[PDB]
């Protein structure tokens, strides 16, 4: 009787496939912590352990076991074919899962930097009209250079934030939006700004590299 | 994520964001408490109506946490009512 | 009966060659975003899987 044996490495299965998902779902927790998203093959492994539904096949037994009193009683015998296939397919689609669980390494990946990276958000007064002629400036003006002036101390670098964060909102077809602080320095610190333009380009950063061929290398990339 | 952050004994106001904490706002449900021995260090850090003014201890504790400070031997000639000595 | 098991296989297949692509595009991009032109082997396997 190959039913009994089978149903046996069934649960064997079942239990094998859920130490396995605990485990990837402990990396996939862990990557997902540093911010890297899901790999989507370990994606799409998992949405097809959590389909496997193997406890619909454990109850169908289940009520067959109900009936599974007499062996020679074949009123209830043709069911054993719908067993038959249905444990056996459950067996071996379990197993394909094992084996795929087992093999992965990599669990996810670094996303694209996005397009507006979030900045504080200071309860902001009567900023709104400040707001609306920077946005037109910035829409209808025809110079790609906006100044933006004020005595010390008068709401300029909040009107930056402010308006980096409103670009989120709004569509537009501008690809990256870079926010530098070039206040740190009166000496123009160079490998800061470079650094934090390669950061928000997903470039490779290097230590090594002279500065004035990074400039050039950077001034090709914004370029495109 | 909704974090709460317990600050202990902030003795100068600091950037949150510079350290790497960011500031919390009504449109996120994170909760950040912090402690100092100064108003002006609190109210610089934006916290000027959810301030609690931490109360000394009254009487009745202030003698319960007296007594557990003392030696069986010691606690013995001072614990007892009803009789009184000196 | 297999046609509806090899049309199962199929939709499994679907959801992998997603999953692949993603990767696939996502470090493709990554180069892209370096100055560097894109493999033109991985040129053709992308253009192979955009005609399925
Ligand atoms: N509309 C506003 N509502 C509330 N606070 C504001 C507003 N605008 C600016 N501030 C406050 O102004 C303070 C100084 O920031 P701000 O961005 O205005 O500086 P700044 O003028 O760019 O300074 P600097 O010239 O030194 O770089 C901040 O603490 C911020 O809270």
């Amino acid at each position: 009787l190959h039913l009994k044996s089978n149903w046996s490495d069934l649960d064997k299965a079942k239990k094998l496939l859920l130490a396995v998902e605990t485990t990837v779902r402990a990396r996939v927790t862990a990557e997902v912590d540093k911010l890297n998203i899901c790999d989507p093959q370990v994606q799409v492994w998992l949405r097809r352990v959590e389909e496997l539904q193997l406890d619909a096949i454990d109850e169908d037994y289940s009520q067959l076991r109900k009936y599974s009193c007499l062996g020679q009683c074949t009123i209830h015998a043709h069911r054993r074919a719908s067993i038959g296939r249905r444990v056996l397919e459950a067996l071996d689609e379990a197993n394909k899962l094992i084996e795929e669980g087992r093999r992965f390494k990599k669990f996810g990946f670094k996303p694209l930097p996005k397009i507006v990276d979030p900045l504080p958000q200071i309860k902001t007064f009567g900023l709104e009209t400040m707001l609306s002629q920077l946005y037109d400036l910035f829409e209808k003006g025809d110079s790609n250079i906006i100044g933006v002036w004020g005595q010390g101390g008068v709401g300029k670098t909040t009107l930056l934030h402010v308006f980096n964060n409103d670009l989120e909102k709004k569509a537009h077809d501008y690809q990256v939006v870079i926010f530098i602080e070039v206040s740190n320095s009166e000496a123009l610190n160079t490998v800061e700004i470079q650094q934090t333009i390669s950061e928000r380009l997903n470039l490779p950063w290097n230590d090594a590299e002279p500065i004035a061929k990074r400039a050039r290398f950077l001034i090709k990339a914004l370029g495109r | 994520k909704r974090f709460v952050i317990l600050l202990d004994d902030v003795r100068k106001k600091f950037c949150l964001e510079d350290v790497g904490i960011p500031t919390p706002d009504i449109n996120s449900q994170s909760k950040l408490i912090l402690t100092s021995r100064y108003r002006e260090v609190c109210f610089q850090m934006n916290a000027q109506r959810s301030l609690i003014e931490m109360q000394i201890l009254g009487n009745d504790a202030s003698w319960e946490l007296f007594l557990s400070k003392l030696s069986t031997e010691t606690s013995a000639a001072v614990e007892p009512l009803g009789s009184q000595s000196a």
